[PDB]
């Protein structure tokens, strides 16, 4: 027996502030890649269309989610990583890459979930005489693990023993970018922001722009809870979730329980179709009843 | 007779429990896949 | 003192051997489940594993540098709040970044910096007055990248007599630039051992430090009767891999 | 890695092997082909 939904329910958390797009993408100063910086994002609305009037990105790529779904989701643990690299090095900020940047400065995990954005900043980061304030590491003993930082400055020796700079076979491990106004595109400065998050597994405080509706219970409806969409019937539940739990699953891995993001009440979710049906006929050429 | 009954019940319950297998997809939950991915990308996982 | 200090005469530590017993289980994810069995592979403490025990009593003050390997289970049996926190790092000096996680009797403080760590970090408590006097964890700090301070509270620092009453259990993991910390608590009335039993731990911290962790050290409390004299009180803690 | 101090590549793509495994392997019959093209034609040096 088949039942079709007759309602729509959208429940998102109470959020009023816009996400700090200006403070992140329009900051006055950016760090060096070897000392990349991490910031936490929470309790804001991710309405990125506001950037359409002021910003333009040469690189934008997402992993683990489709770019056309971003407006309908909520994001759990949102971090933004900022740094500056060379034009030729932007290709190295991606899973499964090799090179100096990917090996010794900044690495992404194999199962990365998030987005990478990069844009050219020759006007503000390059000078006619040359800007040398940005640096990167080019000598190290072993490669970096994902999302690992190394800001030490110790003389490097291939033998891997303590050293003194002026001595032979002794090198300072950091090197300077040289950014000139007349450089080719491959040697121009680029600002890079990497956003990382998790989806549909835990509480979230960062959500896209969507109108939240009222709760309909004891009825077959379409529902969207913090970006998880489905069809079913919602009923009050006797389960008791922990503060760090948002969803509940049964033995078949079907999401069967959910906490309401606005009232915090637990609700059970049940399918709409249920029941066996049989048809008895005397034969079509005898009758159509 | 008890063995017959138990065998039938176990077969049905195993069928129900096998719904949590990934089968090489990113997830075994259809709703999660249809909430994260667009049609073209979701089709591959759903086919698996 | 206001600078790093080393206790004059301290007995060398001979680490004791014990076994865990169905200890160190934690919630693997954030999904709710009930009345079921769930099979999962993860970094766990195998049942009946060998664990190493360190103690503070008389002139014994055990706080060496212990390797981290792939994460640890850390248990503390105490009655007067002797163990106060940890320092995690790689070189344990100012040549690399380290993270300090402490409870200083008023707040919980987590700080990642280039610390000039003292080889003998401790809190100071006066035996007669029974109040916290000095903090001597580090001498200098710079290039700080992460900081967290909790809401204020009050902690009973005074010494106590009797049997160990509190067992506090922690699990520490390091993965993809995150330090995972799980916590659990249990009342006890043991004399001297690691109690046997079962108790699940809950997630309390996922710190985005992005540092390399290969060594760690415990932060203890010294009950000095007066200046130039140091006292230890009684407490124990155990480590497993 | 000796190239990290002197050279910079605008295009680098590998087929049949992962870039992160290169340091662990040995290679059987190694040939290098060199030539010069226009900037717009670099995209044409790829299978298919
Ligand atoms: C999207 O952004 C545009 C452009 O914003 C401006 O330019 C960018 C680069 C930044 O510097 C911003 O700070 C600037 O505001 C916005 O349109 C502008 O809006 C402002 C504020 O209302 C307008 O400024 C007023 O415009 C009137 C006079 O305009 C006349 O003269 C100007 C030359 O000065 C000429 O460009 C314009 O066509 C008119 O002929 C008047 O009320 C007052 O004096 C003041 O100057 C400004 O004119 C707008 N510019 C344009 C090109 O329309 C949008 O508001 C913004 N959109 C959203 C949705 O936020
Ligand atoms: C990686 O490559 C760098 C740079 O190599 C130099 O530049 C490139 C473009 C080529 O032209 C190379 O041939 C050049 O050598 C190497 O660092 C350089 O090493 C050389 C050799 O030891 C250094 O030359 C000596 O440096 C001393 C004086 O330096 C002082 O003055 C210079 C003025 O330019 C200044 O840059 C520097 O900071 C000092 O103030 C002295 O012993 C002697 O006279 C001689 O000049 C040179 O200084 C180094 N350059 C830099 C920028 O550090 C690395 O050795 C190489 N690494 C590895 C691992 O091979
Ligand atoms: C980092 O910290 C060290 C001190 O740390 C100690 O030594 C390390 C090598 C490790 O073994 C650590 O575990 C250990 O705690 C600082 O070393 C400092 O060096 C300077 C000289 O470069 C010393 O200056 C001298 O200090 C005394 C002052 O009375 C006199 O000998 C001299 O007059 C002179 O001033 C300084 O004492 C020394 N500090 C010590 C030994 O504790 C190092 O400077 C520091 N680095 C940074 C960047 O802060
Ligand atoms: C437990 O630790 C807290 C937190 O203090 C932090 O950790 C300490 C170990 C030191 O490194 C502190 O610098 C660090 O902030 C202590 O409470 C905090 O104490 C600090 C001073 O140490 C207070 O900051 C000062 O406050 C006023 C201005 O507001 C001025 O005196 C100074 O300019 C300075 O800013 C701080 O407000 C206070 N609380 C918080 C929430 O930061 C606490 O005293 C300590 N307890 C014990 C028993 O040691
Ligand atoms: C980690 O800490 C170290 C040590 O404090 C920092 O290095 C120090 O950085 C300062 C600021 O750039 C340097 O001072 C500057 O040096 C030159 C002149 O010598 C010039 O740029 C400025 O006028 C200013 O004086 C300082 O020399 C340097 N110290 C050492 C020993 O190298 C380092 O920046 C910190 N790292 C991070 C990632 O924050
Ligand atoms: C429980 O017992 C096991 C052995 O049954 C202990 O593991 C052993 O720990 C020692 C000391 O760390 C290891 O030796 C050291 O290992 C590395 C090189 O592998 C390095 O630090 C030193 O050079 C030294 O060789 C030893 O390999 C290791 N054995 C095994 C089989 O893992 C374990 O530490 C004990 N548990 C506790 C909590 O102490
Ligand atoms: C999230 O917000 C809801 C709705 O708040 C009300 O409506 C908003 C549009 C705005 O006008 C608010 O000021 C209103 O209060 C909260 O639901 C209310 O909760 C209060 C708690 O005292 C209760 O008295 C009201 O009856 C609730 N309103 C409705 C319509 O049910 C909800 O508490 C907020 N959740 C969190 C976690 O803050
Ligand atoms: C690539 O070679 C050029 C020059 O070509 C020859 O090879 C050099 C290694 C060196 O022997 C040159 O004299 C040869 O002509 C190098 O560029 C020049 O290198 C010389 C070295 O003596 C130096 O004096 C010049 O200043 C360099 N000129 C420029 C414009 O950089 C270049 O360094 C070689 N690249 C590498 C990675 O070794
Ligand atoms: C980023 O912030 C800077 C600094 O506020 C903005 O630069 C201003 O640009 C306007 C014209 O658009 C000038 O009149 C101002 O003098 C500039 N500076 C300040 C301090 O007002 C810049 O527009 C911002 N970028 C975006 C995309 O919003
Ligand atoms: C720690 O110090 C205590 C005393 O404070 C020691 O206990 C005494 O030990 C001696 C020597 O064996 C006995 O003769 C006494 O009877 C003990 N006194 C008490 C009150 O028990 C203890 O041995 C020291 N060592 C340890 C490991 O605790
Ligand atoms: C002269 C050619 C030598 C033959 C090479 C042999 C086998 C193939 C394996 C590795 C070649 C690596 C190519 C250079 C990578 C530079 C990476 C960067 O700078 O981003
Ligand atoms: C009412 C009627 O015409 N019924 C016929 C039935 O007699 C026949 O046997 C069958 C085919 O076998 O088709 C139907
Ligand atoms: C070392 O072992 C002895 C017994 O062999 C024990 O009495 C002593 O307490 C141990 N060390 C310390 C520091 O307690």
């Amino acid at each position: 027996f088949r039942v079709v939904p007759s309602g729509d329910v959208v429940r998102f958390p109470n959020i009023t502030n816009l996400c700090p797009f200006g403070e992140v993408f329009n900051a006055t100063k950016f760090p060096s890649v070897y000392a990349w910086e991490r910031k936490r994002i929470s309790n804001c609305v991710a309405d990125y269309s506001v950037l359409y009037n002021s910003t333009s990105f040469s690189t934008f790529k997402c992993y683990g989610v489709s770019a056309t779904k971003l407006n309908d989701l909520c994001f759990s643990n949102v971090y933004a990583d900022s740094f500056v690299v060379k034009g030729d090095d932007v290709r190295q900020i991606a899973p499964g890459q090799t090179g100096v940047i990917a090996d010794y400065n900044y690495k992404l995990p194999d199962d990365f979930m998030g987005c990478v954005l990069a844009w050219n900043t020759r006007n503000i980061d390059a000078t006619s005489t040359g800007n040398y304030n940005y640096k990167y590491r080019y000598l190290r003993h072993g490669k970096l693990r994902p999302f690992e930082r190394d800001i030490s400055n110790v003389p490097f020796s291939p033998d891997g023993k303590p050293c003194t700079p002026p001595a032979l076979n002794c090198y300072w491990p950091l090197k300077d970018y040289g950014f000139y106004t007349t450089s080719g595109i491959g040697y121009q400065p680029y600002r890079v922001v990497v956003l990382s998050f998790e989806l549909l597994n835990a509480p979230a405080t960062v959500c896209g722009p969507k109108l939240s509706t009222d709760l309909i219970k004891n009825q077959c409806v379409n529902f969207n809870f913090n970006g998880l969409t489905g069809t079913g019937v919602l009923t009050p539940s006797s389960k008791r979730f922990q503060p760090f739990q948002q969803f509940g699953r049964d033995v078949s891995d079907f999401t069967d329980s959910v906490r309401d993001p606005k009232t915090s009440e637990i609700l059970d979710i049940s399918p709409c179709s249920f029941g066996g049906v049989s048809v008895i006929t005397p034969g079509t050429n005898a009758s159509s009843e | 007779l008890q063995d017959v009954v138990n065998q039938n019940a176990q077969a049905l319950n195993t069928l129900v429990k096998q719904l949590s297998s990934n089968f090489g997809a990113i997830s075994s939950v259809l709703n999660d896949i249809l909430s994260r991915l667009d049609k073209v990308e979701a089709e591959v996982q759903i086919d698996r | 003192l206001d600078r790093c200090t080393t206790f004059d005469d301290v007995q060398a530590p001979n680490y004791t051997q014990h076994t865990s017993s169905m200890r160190g289980v934690y919630y693997p994810d954030e999904i709710f489940r009930s009345d079921t069995l769930y099979l999962t592979q993860d970094l766990f403490l195998p049942f009946y594993s060998n664990v190493t025990g360190f103690h503070t009593i008389n002139h014994t003050f055990d706080n060496p540098v212990i390797p981290f390997k792939d994460g640890i289970y850390f248990a503390a049996t105490e009655k007067s709040n002797v163990v106060r926190g940890w320092v995690f790092g790689s070189t344990m000096n100012n040549k690399s970044q380290s993270v300090i996680i402490i409870n200083n009797s008023t707040n919980v403080v987590i700080r990642a910096c280039n610390f000039e760590l003292c080889d003998n970090p401790f809190f100071a408590v006066s035996k007669p007055m029974g109040t916290q006097t000095h903090t001597m964890i580090f001498d200098n700090a710079f290039n700080c990248t992460f900081e967290y301070i909790s809401d204020a509270f009050s902690l009973d620092v005074s010494e106590k007599s009797g049997n160990f009453k509190h067992l506090r259990e922690f699990v520490f993991k390091n993965k993809d630039g995150f330090l995972y910390v799980y916590k659990g608590y249990q009342p006890i009335d043991v004399v001297r051992d690691l109690p046997s039993g079962f108790n699940t731990l809950k997630p309390i911290f996922k710190l985005p430090l992005g540092i390399k962790i290969t060594n760690f050290r415990a932060i203890l409390t010294a009950f000095l009767p007066a200046q130039d004299t140091w006292g230890t009180s009684a407490a124990a803690y155990f480590v497993g891999y």
